[PDB]
């Protein structure tokens, strides 16, 4: 008896843990929802016609939207228990009718400055032109680093003779998926490392490298992201792809959490 | 969120149809056999009287 | 879940659909009589200000 | 197991069978109402990647 | 690009009406025929009161 | 402005069809479950009269 009784409160607490996964990945849609609307303002942000105005005019779209980003991380709750905010930690739904047979979920922080939703930048010294072309012997780039795994990486790109700073960029982005190349209006190549790819600083080396002088990493996120300059929402852009990705490894591990549950609630009936 | 919330609402607060009403029917069973079975165990003290002779 | 009367989720679900559908058939509507795509800032404040700079 | 009058398995087989039906039911119905195969991860957690990627 | 990129969004993301309606018919006549089931079990109890005492 | 206005008024005057005719169904399955439950309890009294005497 005391067993069948403890299936039902198991059951029970089963649904409630099912319950709070749902109500975070619902707040979790939307956060994506808005990261997709703020990469799309940042990606027309980004072209060359707009002026200042438009410029200025997406960023207080975007800032409203982070905003709202942090209104929904730290509001969202279940019964007045707080689940985006970084507040809850691992906690052990106990599905089972005699004890230790609990599990344990975790739900990350969802605000727009936690350090998961951006990552390192990197901005060339050395600007470019028009005129500026890839010369022979300094055509090779090579980024150093290790990704959240901790395997050592080394990527070589042997960017194209006669290539601008933009096609460079291009072939960059191309030739790699762990970091995001892209230019301002100066001409200097920014170079986006998200903190879901890499770990630790990236080290350049090679002629080309040794051309462009790439400075030291600055630690970007969602909260200080700005596109009142082409660089800035050249650099938005992988800051919220960064982001989005993040966000869509949460939504998929409380997904799986919650097949997991369902599967525990028709075993416990059974 | 408060789609979610209501949704987790019922799962404490509302009624399984399906399981009171099996219940209730288990509790009614339970009930008139016990009455009748009171009604029959009324009958020892007439068994009683019929002891003399 | 467990047959109730007096949370329909399901009914929910759908409430919040159809105003969702609702919602973009007024704006294509309010679209398709204006015969712009931009009648407020709501739908793209920066090509407001530079169409209205046009 | 003979004859019982207190609890009732096949009406409990019957509750567990209902209730999967009405999961699977109100599934169907958020499914059709939202027109998305995948409005929650656990629908499918890699295509949901895949879908907002694209 | 982008129109096949809606395409592709669509083999994954976007719902079969057909299948699911399907679906949905299949699940509200397994539901009723549940529910036939059930209050036909319910009466087990009956039976066995109804027996004798 | 007069629009506007008209469209703030729906939100708070206007009633939600969906949600209302939800809500009476809700209430209507609700009085014929009572009503149901009610006839059934008042079988109490002549299950106690049939106990005996």
């Amino acid at each position: 008896n005391v067993q069948s009784r403890g299936l039902d409160v198991a059951v029970r607490n089963a649904n409630d843990g099912i319950s709070i996964a749902q109500t975070a990945e619902g707040a979790m849609n939307e956060t994506t929802n808005i990261l997709q609307r703020m990469r799309d303002l940042s990606l027309q942000s980004a072209n060359g016609s707009n002026s200042k105005s438009e410029r200025v005019a997406i960023q207080e779209e975007i800032t409203a939207l982070n905003d709202e980003l942090n209104r929904i991380a730290e509001t969202t709750s279940f019964g007045g228990n707080k689940l985006l905010n970084g507040t809850f930690s691992t906690k052990s739904f106990q599905i089972g009718a005699d004890n230790g047979e609990a599990v344990m979920l975790t739900l990350k922080d969802m605000r727009s400055d936690n350090r998961m939703m951006g990552g390192t930048s990197y901005v060339a010294a050395e600007g470019k032109d028009k005129d500026w072309k890839v010369q022979a012997g300094a055509n090779d780039i090579t980024f150093t680093l290790k990704d959240i795994d901790g395997n050592d990486q080394t990527i070589t790109v042997n960017a194209k003779e006669g290539d601008d700073i933009e096609e460079v960029a291009t072939y960059i982005n191309g030739q790699t998926d762990m970091v995001k190349a892209s230019v301002n209006e100066k001409g200097q190549l920014q170079i986006f490392a998200g903190n879901n790819k890499v770990t630790g600083d990236v080290a350049f080396s090679g002629g080309l490298a040794g051309a462009l002088n790439m400075q030291a990493g600055t630690a970007e996120t969602v909260d200080t992201i700005d596109v009142t300059s082409v660089g800035g929402a050249q650099q938005s852009v992988a800051v919220i792809d960064s982001a989005l990705k993040y966000v869509d490894s949460h939504r998929a591990e409380l997904g799986a959490f919650q097949n997991r549950f369902n599967h525990a609630i028709s075993n416990l009936d059974n | 969120i408060n789609e979610n919330v209501n949704a987790s609402k019922s799962r404490i607060k509302d009624t399984d149809f399906a399981k009171e009403t099996t219940a209730l029917t288990k509790s009614q069973i339970l009930s008139q056999a016990s009455s009748s079975v009171l009604a029959q165990a009324k009958q020892a003290p007439n068994a009683a009287l019929s002891l003399l002779g | 879940m467990a047959v109730n009367v007096n949370t329909n989720v399901a009914a929910m679900t759908a409430q919040r659909y159809l105003t969702g559908a609702t919602n973009a058939q007024q704006t294509s509507m309010e679209r398709l009589s204006s015969g712009f795509k931009i009648n407020s800032a709501k739908d793209d404040a920066a090509g407001l200000q530079i169409s209205n700079r046009l």
